[PDB]
């Protein structure tokens, strides 16, 4: 009450200077992913498998990240035994998300392997792309043969994606 | 058209594949039942796990070794418990990209509910596409939502013939679009 789930398809390693000169048709090469990460607040709490379910992106929960196991059935212990001119070309990770969705706690706890979790972007529109955690485009999901790629089909200004950057 | 890009090479804007549906993984595990070494399916075929084929023809010796191949590992015949699952896990999302990749069974899938599709994928699961493409008129007739018909039509089969008991729980499914049979 109430969370957010992001599903992250790619991470995209890029410097500085090529994301100031990114431009709608731009295309991002990545690796097909066959299982990926879905964080809360941007730490990972599961991978998944994903793919569709009534044409929006979803995903099928494989394994909790360092779970807890539910011990409340019982009392705590004292203790516990196991106790500027020139910019700097710096590298900068591109996140394109699959989607998002919200859902209460009692929800989030209550998923498990094999949970199918609906996202609410639909299959085909655009994905959200970030940087620093900050929307800073939209691309879609594009291939050739045997190469995938994320195609940029909207973007901001680069003053403002320097701003996203920084802060 | 929502953007103006310059295109240069033919990128083709990709979609991933349908999730399986709900409850394919517990269907299948009632149906294809678990061995953890090599045997003949109700089909004459061998097979290994939760209903993993491992050679269309003869014989164990290259079944052990698609298995060893399978497995990653000397098998001896043999596998885990863990080694099926992940096997099966495997085998029912390749199912499902096979038959989104068939051009003749991908329109009867797309057709169907989900409960409708998990009867499909566990025919494919048993006798795979080839197989399963076969069966040209239940399957336009799925398709076309005639659910008796289909369902009727299904019963006067080798397979079901061979597997009634299966046969009924999966034509069960196709022709009432609910989880009852299990």
């Amino acid at each position: 009450s109430e969370l957010e789930l992001v599903a992250n398809f790619a991470d995209i390693p890029l410097r500085l200077s090529q994301i100031l000169k990114l431009k709608p048709g731009d295309v991002l090469p990545i690796e097909k992913p066959d299982r990926i990460i879905a964080h809360v607040d941007g730490v990972p709490v599961l991978t998944s498998q994903y793919g569709t379910v009534n044409g929006q992106y979803a995903l099928r929960v494989e394994h909790l990240i360092n779970p807890i196991l539910n011990s409340l059935n019982e009392e705590q212990p004292k203790n516990n035994p196991s106790d500027i001119d020139l910019i700097m070309d710096i590298p900068v990770k591109l996140t394109v998300e699959l989607g998002r969705t919200r859902m209460t706690i009692k929800e989030l706890l209550r998923l498990t392997q094999g949970s199918v979790v609906a996202l609410d972007g639909l299959a085909g529109e655009p994905l959200d792309i970030l940087i620093n955690g900050y929307l800073i485009a939209q691309g879609e999901v594009v291939v050739v043969a045997d190469k995938y790629g994320v195609r940029i089909t909207d973007i901001i200004t680069p003053s403002e994606r320097m701003r996203r950057l920084s802060r | 058209g929502p953007v103006d890009m310059s295109n240069e090479l033919p990128w083709q804007v990709w979609t991933p594949d349908d999730l399986a549906p709900p409850n394919i993984f517990e269907m299948l595990r009632i149906d294809e039942g678990l061995r953890l070494k090599i045997y003949k399916d109700t089909e004459g075929y061998y097979t290994i796990g939760i209903g993993h084929l491992l050679t269309k023809s003869p014989s164990l010796n290259a079944a052990k070794s698609e298995l060893d191949k399978a497995i990653g590992r000397n098998t001896n015949g043999v596998i885990t418990k863990d080694e099926a699952e992940k096997l099966f896990n495997q085998d029912v999302d390749a199912a499902v990209r096979g038959i989104l990749r068939n051009a003749k069974l991908k329109p009867v899938y797309d057709s169907l509910d989900a409960v409708r599709r998990a009867a499909l994928i566990n025919m494919v699961f048993q006798m795979g596409e080839t197989g399963v493409a076969g069966f040209t008129n239940s399957l336009r007739m799925l398709q076309q939502k005639r659910w008796d018909e289909a369902a009727v039509n299904l019963a006067k089969s080798r397979w079901y013939n061979q597997t009634p008991n299966r046969a009924k729980r999966v034509i069960t499914t196709f022709r009432t679009g609910t989880w009852d049979a299990y």
